[PDB]
């Protein structure tokens, strides 16, 4: 999720190379959520892709809500 | 297991713990690859 942001969001210009790619990075994030939640009811921390507009500040918030997402590698 | 580790120095044991957790990450990777691609078993074709 980090490398996604790194390579599609230009830091020193506070812009995404394209909204679509912000969606992309957003969707995968949504996924990591799912991978790491195991009970119905909990809503997404990234509820609007608007959140990713200033990403790096917000992203870390979500990723931190799902601890293990920093411990284990992607599922095959 | 703990009792074996009590033979070592925190120096040693903690060095080992870093080794282990790296392995697990390889293992984890492999196991998931296998499940998906049916390669949890890989026949060797030639000796080393």
């Amino acid at each position: 999720v980090h490398r996604m942001v790194e390579l599609m969001y230009v830091k020193h210009e506070k812009r995404w190379i394209d909204p679509s790619l912000k969606k992309l990075t957003g969707d995968f994030i949504r996924r990591v959520e799912e991978r790491f939640t195991s009970v119905e009811g909990q809503p997404s921390l990234l509820q609007n892709y608007s959140d990713l507009d200033e990403p790096y500040p917000a992203v870390d918030r979500i990723l931190a809500a799902y601890p293990e997402a920093s411990t284990q590698l992607i599922n095959a | 297991p703990k009792y074996l580790f009590a033979t070592l120095d925190k120096a040693q044991y903690e060095a080992y713990c870093v080794k282990v957790q790296a392995r697990q990450k390889k293992a984890y990777r492999f196991f998931h690859n296998g499940l998906i691609n049916n390669k949890l078993f890989v026949a060797k074709d030639k000796a080393p």
